[PDB]
């Protein structure tokens, strides 16, 4: 009894630069009562949810945020690096209300707008939230579409309870035919898994466009604490760090220089990609009987596993779900935790 | 796929399958060896124009000996749906043998949809364009055109070059369909409606409408080579017996009697003209009336036969002189003695029915004028017009509506019925009497085509009973079956909801005007569908007028307004037109963003011809039940023969005949296996006749769905819809309800031949 991803493609290169845009329908439509709160405030705090999860995740990457009411679409978030205006943008709007709907046609052009300026190594992906059941368009949709998707900006939408097959046939368009991304949901528990998804980076079988190198330096923590001064804010800074050319100061953030425009993050930026890099083969659940291994885990020390036949219970699952490429063992929650937080397979990096 | 049925291979041009579809072929083969009628179910949620072709492709290549298919469809639109459909057939049977098609198969609709000559093409009425390409291109026109080369004679010149190129040879290969039939057509500036009608001797496979094969007036050409050994199959055939009775209905009117003096007149105008120029030509016709019914060119007329043929295919017909009337002019006597014994039963103070043979032997009584001559009023008519050459037929349509009318009255007898009303109580104490006369017997218009062929096959997405229609038509088949549709998912809810929010007993057989007990109701499911559902979504409704009524008095209502907030709606219209550009845009407009509603009726048009994907259709309702007694007691007596005839009483047959349009209209939702949507019926009747629906479509209800709130089904389709977008696809499930290619069909079957 598994519902498990047989093949776990990961082993090449995905989406890690992402220019992130989600974009928010504040209209009549997420009033309505179908969920606990409403649709509105509980997208409201799930969005706030992604935005940690993100920044975290794709922790060099940028986003903007944009809403949609009354047959217009508003931007809430100018391309920022720092969660936090985001964070305090979404508050500023749960407690701003919804009203009439949602003219994706206006919201769909201000993103496109939006993502020139990213060069070919960052990454274009919109991010639409809906839950509407029409749109108000001012100008030609498919046209608009043949210009984004001509523009190469794939995007993943998540519906509410309906499906819109302009949503599939338009993502379908932006990704290169194969469709996965108008990914809707039943339940509530099903949308926050949506959000965990639309958060890794993202490919499928990668069109081989342009492999760019990225040059930057790494500034330097200061010394000086009296001396609070700032050139990217222009306040008080008691000590950061030190533009590894330009030599300008900064307050604490992974941004691009403000004085000669170059990337500056210390390295764990580049581990998190590469725990994006290779993932790792899949804890195979080890065969009921035929699997007779030292009983206990391995990772943790997890001395269940099985009663040795109750006739039914234990004849259930001898659950040993251990490596691929180790074998070595690690408990139900030691696979979860393995997999979640720490891929990081001891056993397979043990040798 | 290139598999059997132990005796044919079979290029299916899927690599999938559904297991009814075998089904389907192995007992439409099993029929076809042993060639006969053999009613069946197939669900029009499959595409059996696939199994049909793939099939047929296959038997005809190969046995030797039928080489001739005839598939009728119903309209142009669903031929040239077929048409396409048997291209991508005929291609992917060409990429997986390479070239054994040697295969030339048309339909053929009319000028009306194919003069390509633009100054015909830019009128709108379709027997004015017929008469103009007559007269465009006249067997008579090139003579005096050619004697005489003057302007007053033209030519699309499309005709010019079929004549040319096209009568000598055929098409290149191709199955050339109207729209590839058309752009090639026009590549080459040809006629399309002379070419296929020329080319009809050639044709591996022929499609064209219902009418064409039942319509003896246009059911005449055909030949036996198109006949003799083809093989027949009807698809929607479920909509037909309308059609019968219509090919044998005709009612009046008398400001047409108004036009029928017009152009009685102008025929004592032209034969005065020309007997005073010159009558020896006519005489010269007085003796090939003399020699017989003048088949010398009464019927060997490449382009000459004016009128057409009421009467079934010239079997109720003679020969002989129609007597006295060798004369002309007794001729245009006999046909005042018509007209204004006509007008003179025109104005009954009531109504009043009448057998032929009653009313007949009261003329004779009235009018000793005899019925044997009597049936040659529309030859005569036609070989005397040709005679005069005419210039213009508009006066005259009359005249051939009334030869047409003396015909079949003169001609049939005790199956059909005159009927004389004396007003349109619709438009009650005015003058509107309406002399109205048809058939009341399918089976007799049947009757021929059924005795020149065996292999005929009957499918339609609505049958039910399969019985009825044995019954009704008369004849005999073999396996008759329903396919159940084997689906391990639902994928389709049809509820009845017989109680509103307030519980109200519903329907619209109350009455044809409002009670807003009902109308609020019906404007509370409506809305509230409005707003849950999404863009597609189309309800049906028992009347234009009812519906009419009921849609003055909702604009009335701010019921309008929510969906006018949320959906676009798109109402019915009488007008074709429009109501087709209506439809593309709702079309347009649901494939695009903003989800779009129509509105109707299930007698309405569009229900006839056109099909719903996914996209256009979510949501379909049939608000209370299609009746129509309502409208006029030619139903009545034709529910009487029905009774003194077959053993059906009223209710049966009302109940019967509302239902198949109900699921006529029911089918259109349904695509292929990733097609889905809703399915409501709003009235309480629907409980009784549960068992009426066809097989699939029971299946689809349980009881459990039976008698519903409408705030239930609203619950219903929630779920319903989270449920359809999801990606629920094990395909470990869909390999025993879909057979997947090349293997379980050989696995299972294989070992299935226990
Ligand atoms: S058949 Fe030829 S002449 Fe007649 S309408 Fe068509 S194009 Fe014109
Ligand atoms: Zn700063
Ligand atoms: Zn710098
Ligand atoms: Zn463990
Ligand atoms: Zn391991």
């Amino acid at each position: 009894k598994k519902r498990t991803a047989k093949k776990n493609i990961t082993p090449y290169q995905r989406g890690i630069i992402r220019s992130l845009i989600l974009t928010l329908d504040c209209s009549e439509a997420m009033l309505e009562k179908d969920l606990r709160p409403n649709r509105h405030a509980m997208i409201i705090q799930y969005a706030i949810d992604f935005v940690h999860e993100f920044f975290d995740q794709n922790p060099i990457s940028q986003m903007g945020i944009i809403i949609m009411r009354n047959g217009l679409a508003q931007l809430v978030s100018q391309v920022s690096g720092n969660p936090q205006d985001h964070i305090d943008a979404l508050k500023s709007i749960r407690k701003q209300e919804p009203k009439g709907n949602p003219s994706l046609q206006n919201a769909l052009e201000m993103a496109r707008g939006l993502l020139l300026p990213v060069p070919a190594h960052c990454t274009r992906e919109v991010l639409i939230v809906f839950g509407s059941l029409s749109t108000t368009d001012p100008g030609d949709i498919h046209q608009t579409i043949d210009s984004l998707v001509s523009e190469k900006i794939r995007v993943k939408v998540l519906g509410l309870s309906a499906q819109v097959a302009i949503c599939k046939e338009l993502c379908k368009a932006t990704n290169y035919g194969d469709e996965s991304f108008y990914k809707i949901l039943l339940d509530e528990t099903h949308l926050k898994e949506l959000f965990n998804e639309a958060v890794t980076p993202l490919p499928v079988n990668k069109i081989n466009k342009g492999f760019t190198l990225v040059k930057m330096g790494f500034p330097t923590r200061i010394f000086e604490d009296t001396p609070t001064f700032c050139s990217c804010h222009s306040k008080l800074v008691y000590g950061g760090y030190f533009c590894p050319n330009c030599h300008s100061k900064v307050c604490s953030l992974p941004t691009v220089c403000p004085c000669c425009d170059l990337m500056l993050i210390l390295s764990t930026h580049l581990a998190r990609s590469y725990h994006h890099l290779m993932p790792l083969k899949t804890f195979a659940e080890v065969p009921t009987t035929e699997k007779f291994r030292s009983e206990d885990c391995f990772s943790c020390q997890s001395r269940f596993p099985x009663x040795x036949x109750x006739x039914x219970x234990x004849x259930x699952x001898x659950s040993r779900y251990r490596c691929e490429d180790c074998k070595q063992e690690f408990c139900v929650d030691c696979d979860v935790f393995i997999h979640e937080i720490l891929h990081n397979c001891p056993g397979c990096e043990s040798k | 796929m290139k598999f059997y049925i132990d005796d044919l291979p079979v290029l299916f041009p899927y690599p999938k399958i559904y297991p009814e579809q075998y089904n389907y072929m192995c007992d439409i083969k099993k029929t076809l060896d042993v060639g006969g009628n053999s009613i069946l179910e197939m669900p029009s949620g499959t595409g059996k124009t696939v199994s049909l072709l793939s099939l047929t492709i296959a038997y005809q290549m190969h046995y030797p000996e039928h080489r001739k298919i005839i598939y009728c469809s119903r309209t142009m639109s669903e031929i040239e749906k077929a048409l396409v459909e048997l291209e991508n057939l005929m291609d992917y049977r060409t990429k997986e043998l390479g070239y054994q098609e040697d295969f030339r198969g048309l339909g053929l609709t009319s000028r009306k949809n194919l003069c390509l000559h633009p100054e015909v093409s830019k009128e709108r009425k379709g027997t004015v364009v017929d008469e103009k390409c007559r007269r465009m291109t006249n067997g008579q026109a090139k003579r005096k055109l050619e004697e005489d080369p003057e302007a007053n004679v033209e030519l699309c010149e499309y005709h010019e070059n079929l004549y040319n190129i096209e009568v000598e040879d055929y098409l290149p290969k191709g199955v050339f369909s109207f729209e590839k039939l058309l752009k090639y057509c026009e590549e080459k500036t040809l006629c399309p409606y002379f070419i296929v009608r020329r080319m009809i001797s050639l044709c591996n496979i022929i499609i064209y409408s219902y009418h064409y094969l039942l319509d003896p007036k246009i059911a005449e050409r055909v030949s036996n080579e198109v006949s003799k050994d083809s093989i027949v199959i009807f698809d929607e055939a479920h909509n037909i017996d309308n059609v019968c009775i219509e090919s044998l209905s005709l009612d009046l009117t008398t400001d047409a009697l108004r036009r029928a003096t017009r152009g009685a007149n102008a025929l004592d105008e032209r034969i005065s003209e020309v007997r005073k120029v010159d009558s020896q030509k006519l005489q010269d016709e007085y003796e090939k009336l003399v020699q017989g019914l003048h088949s010398a060119d009464i019927l060997t007329d490449q382009e000459e036969p004016f009128v057409e043929t009421p009467v079934l295919p010239q079997d109720l017909l003679t020969e002989a002189i129609p007597g006295n009337i060798r004369r002309a002019e007794h001729f245009v006597s006999f046909l005042k003695r018509l007209i204004e014994y006509l007008k003179t039963r025109m104005k009954v103070l009531h109504v009043i029915s009448e057998t032929p043979k009653s009313f007949l032997q009261h003329l004779k009584q009235l009018t000793f004028i005899e019925r044997k001559p009597l049936r040659f009023c529309s030859e005569r008519l036609s070989l005397l017009v040709r005679t005069l050459e005419v210039t213009e037929v508009e006066d005259f349509t009359a005249l051939k509506d009334i030869a047409t009318f003396a015909t079949l009255i003169s001609t049939y007898e005790e199956g059909f019925l005159l009927i004389i009303e004396p007003y349109e109580i619709e438009n009650a104490a005015v003058p509107n009497p309406i002399m109205r006369f048809t058939c009341l017997d399918a089976s007799i218009a049947i009757k021929p085509v059924f005795e020149r062929f065996s292999s005929v096959i009957i499918t339609s997405g609505t049958i039910s009973p399969l019985d009825m229609y044995p019954r009704m038509l008369n004849f005999k088949t073999v396996l008759q079956k329903s396919y159940a549709m084997t689906l391990a998912k639902k994928s389709f809810l049809p509820m009845i909801i017989t109680k509103g929010s307030d519980q109200v007993a519903i329907s619209s057989r109350f009455e044809i005007r409002n009670d807003p007990s009902i109308v609020r109701n019906y404007g509370s499911m409506l809305v509230e569908f409005a707003k849950i559902t999404p863009d597609g979504m189309v309800v049906f409704f028992p009347s234009y007028l009812y519906m009419e009524s009921i849609v003055s008095m909702w604009q009335t209502m701010g019921i309008l307004d929510e969906v006018w907030k949320h959906k676009l709606i798109l109402v019915e219209t009488p007008d074709a037109q429009e109501t087709s550009l209506a439809l593309e845009t709702y079309r347009k407009a649901c494939s695009n963003g903003r989800g779009a509603i129509l509105l109707s009726v299930a007698r309405g048009k569009v229900s006839e011809g056109i099909d719903f994907d996914h996209q256009y259709g979510r949501t379909v309702l049939m608000i209370g039940i299609p009746f129509q007694y309502t409208e006029s007691r030619i139903l009545k007596a034709r529910l009487e023969f029905m009774r003194e005839n077959y053993r059906i009483r009223e209710n049966d047959f009302l109940s019967f005949d509302a239902m198949r349009h109900a699921a006529q209209c029911l089918g259109r939702v349904l695509r292929g296996k990733d097609d889905y949507g809703v399915m409501v019926l709003a009235d309480r009747r629907f409980s009784r006749k549960r068992s009426q629906l066809p097989k699939w479509i029971a299946q689809g209800l349980s009881d459990a769905d039976l008698n519903l709130s409408t705030d239930m089904a609203i619950s219903n389709t929630k779920q319903f819809l989270r449920t359809m977008a999801q990606p629920t696809d094990p395909k470990d499930q869909e390999g025993v309800s879909v057979w997947s290619y090349e293997d379980l069909i050989k696995h299972q079957n294989s070992r299935k031949d226990q």
